[PDB]
């Protein structure tokens, strides 16, 4: 299990700022191998996994016809 | 018949130049290309070539060679230039494949070029692939799941959604080959699809398709031989071609990743003062050097790049020098920007990617390639029905 | 121990 950070900030001389939150839960669930072995015959010992990662990652912050080309 | 590569002795700088700069052998069905290599003799020898279609596992497929070609195989390389006005005299051979003899290569799939030397004896042989376009290999690197092997692994996940080739038995027909940068030795091949959610396959797991990160390639650019350019200090000319001594590298596995860009193995033969860089570059004994005091095993550190096929011959084996506790070996190399890396080998061919002397940092910029073989059970060969390139500047964890 | 060696070339 791990948790995220990542504030950002971009300033021109656009001016945006992004910040989110990571998330990660990568677990071997040996319970599931046991359960799957409590079933019509499946005699295995291969592991199990439960990665549940995710994030949020919020965000916070012409001349259509400038008459120069006419009369070429 | 697992026909494999064969490293030469005289011939050096063997590559597959396409559209100018060097490339990896993966080629399109009608893309032109060459096989520029360079003999280290003024002898304008006669190098007859060949081409052979091959299976997934590189057993030579049983097609008649009148079927995957139109023309000839054994005919000596017409075009070749001699090293003009250089210290190391060499004969630059070169052959375009849509040439006079084999006027095209008419079937996708694996191949193996042979450069047998004037009688029948294969001097060398390189492998390439001529991939056809029928699938849409949508790939993307992404960080692994297992938290232990997550800071130094790069899972690879993708699909194959073709609207041109209806797959017959995708679990048994559609075999896939995964290449880390352009290397054929560390490919993660022989992988069955997980899902097959429709007409499109989907490969998603993190057991097989999981490459070691591996740190970035080192380099050195001796554009001009007698210069003191990028980390080539103490260049000394002594009764021979020039000697380019490189700064003693350091094992980077025990350190943190530092943004250090490369071109993923490729070298750039080039010089200043030269009109045509191919026949006017000059070989130069470069003395490599590794200072890895943490490295202590019974495996051998081989030098490796794209200039030498990522090969592991004894002419690239680093050597421990007890006087300095520093590996070292000379390797004659043409001029120009050249990448490389120190890849341990087990003792014969086993690379041992983990525990590499450079590192395995998950965030390194590798360019993974995916080739989708395919064989209907009426066909006489394994096609290649599309590749999808996806590098690791997008590790979408 | 400042073990550093500057290198490089210049032509005009």
């Amino acid at each position: 299990f791990v948790i995220g950070g990542t504030y950002l900030k971009m300033t021109e001389r656009v001016n945006n700022t992004i910040f989110g939150f990571n998330g990660n839960y990568s677990t071997e669930v040996p319970f599931l191998t046991r359960l799957a072995n409590k079933l019509p015959n499946i005699d295995t010992d291969v592991p199990s996994n439960l990665s549940i990662r995710g994030e949020v990652a919020f965000l916070r912050p012409i001349y259509v016809d400038d008459f120069e080309g006419s009369q070429s | 018949i697992q026909t494999e590569v064969v490293p030469p002795y005289n011939i050096k700088t063997v590559t597959f130049v396409q559209n100018g700069n060097n490339v990896v052998p993966i080629f399109e069905l009608n893309s032109t290309f060459e096989f520029q290599f360079d003999d280290l003799f003024g002898n304008e020898a006669n190098y007859y070539f060949e081409i052979t279609h091959c299976d997934y596992n590189w057993k030579p497929s049983d097609i008649p060679k009148t079927d995957y070609l139109r023309g000839f195989d054994g005919q000596r390389i017409m075009d070749y230039s001699n090293s003009f006005n250089t210290l190391q005299v060499y004969s630059h051979y070169r052959l375009p494949f849509p040439n006079q003899f084999t006027t095209q290569i008419r079937l996708s799939g694996n191949y193996i070029l042979k450069i047998l030397n004037e009688d029948k004896e294969v001097v060398l042989s390189r492998k390439f692939i001529v991939y056809e376009e029928h699938c849409t290999v949508g790939a993307q690197v992404k960080r692994t799941r297992n938290l232990s092997n997550i800071n130094y692994k790069q899972n690879l996940d993708f699909t194959i959604a073709s609207n041109d080739i209806t797959f017959q038995t995708p679990t048994q027909n559609v075999k896939v080959l995964l290449l880390q940068n352009g290397n054929f030795n560390t490919a993660i091949k022989n992988i069955p699809p997980q899902y097959t959610i429709g007409n499109q396959l989907v490969y998603k797991y993190d057991a097989e398709t999981q490459f070691w990160g591996g740190n970035e390639f080192l380099y050195f650019e001796n554009k001009d031989i007698r210069a003191a350019n990028n980390n080539v200090g103490r260049i000394g000319s002594n009764n021979d071609i020039y000697n380019a001594y490189l700064y003693t590298n350091a094992a980077r596995g025990n350190q943190i990743y530092t943004n250090y860009q490369d071109v993923n193995g490729n070298f750039v033969v080039k010089n200043i003062n030269g009109a045509d860089n191919s026949i006017e570059a000059d070989y130069a004994w470069v003395y490599f050097t590794l200072s890895a005091p943490a490295f202590r095993m019974n495996k051998d550190i081989y030098i490796t790049g794209i200039f030498n096929n990522y090969s592991l011959s004894p002419e690239y084996k680093m050597d421990y020098n007890t006087d300095k506790a520093v590996f070292e070996k000379a390797v004659m190399i043409k001029q120009g920007f050249t990448n490389y890396q120190y890849t341990v080998a087990d003792k014969k061919g086993n690379i041992d990617l983990e525990n590499a002397i450079d590192g395995n940092f998950y965030q390194t910029e590798n360019e993974y390639t995916i080739l989708v073989y395919y064989k209907e059970s009426i066909d006489r060969y394994q096609r290649v029905i599309g590749k999808g390139n996806a590098n690791s500047i997008n590790i979408v964890n | 121990t400042i073990d550093v060696k500057p290198t490089g070339s210049v032509e005009m």
